[PDB]
């Protein structure tokens, strides 16, 4: 039968939740004017041969109540934070989204994966061995993916899923 | 607003405070 996780992606505004979510889901590419409209997508997927349901929730307007919000929070079993490798702000401002997943949680041992977003852009102001030390230090596994080429996507979406499993009974 | 909370969560009472 089919298995659902509930995922979450976390991040600063601009650095490709909505892309990376798209990429995963829809198959294609966006680059858009306007900014993100939170929104939630669900995926059919094998996942090590169990049938997965990924109900995905894509943070945005992050100053405004969303009740929505507030029940994936409850319920999410795990997160995706995101960063972009040209911008070192989105990187810097990675260790309050975990603060505060730790908080609501009130846990330390929340499944969650660090991304490191546009990797195929020349731009690179976050080397690889900062992020990883940063994750190390969490506890937790640091890939990179390009929403634009989907160069790690799926293995981003797919370890969260099994840092679930690692944590819990699914 | 609050460094502390980069994504509003009602129930979280970081969040609830404003400077
Ligand atoms: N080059 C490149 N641009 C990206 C990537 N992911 C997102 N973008 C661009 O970054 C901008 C912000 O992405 P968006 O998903 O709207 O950001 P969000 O606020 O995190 O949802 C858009 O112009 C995207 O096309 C990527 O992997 N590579």
């Amino acid at each position: 039968s089919m298995t659902e996780y509930k995922l979450v992606v976390v991040g600063a505004d601009g650095v490709g939740k909505s892309a990376l979510t798209i990429q995963l889901i829809q198959n294609h590419f966006v680059d858009e004017y306007d900014p993100t409209i939170e929104d939630s997508y669900r995926k059919q997927v094998v996942i090590d041969g169990e049938t997965c349901l990924l109900d995905i929730l894509d943070t945005a307007g992050q100053e405004e109540y969303s009740a929505m919000r507030d029940q994936y929070m409850r319920t999410g079993e795990g997160f995706l934070c995101v960063f972009a490798i040209n911008n070192t702000k989105s990187f810097e401002d990675i260790h309050h989204y975990r603060e505060q997943i730790k908080r609501v949680k009130d846990s330390e041992d929340v499944p969650m994966v660090l991304v490191g977003n546009k990797c195929d852009l020349p731009s690179r102001t976050v080397d690889t061995k900062q992020a990883q030390d940063l994750a190390r230090s969490y506890g937790i596994p640091f890939i990179e993916t390009s929403a634009k080429t989907r160069q790690g996507v799926d293995d981003a979406f797919y370890t969260l899923v099994r840092e679930i499993r690692k944590h819990k009974e699914k | 607003r609050r460094r502390r909370c980069p994504l509003y969560i009602s129930y979280d009472p970081v969040c609830r405070r404003r400077r």
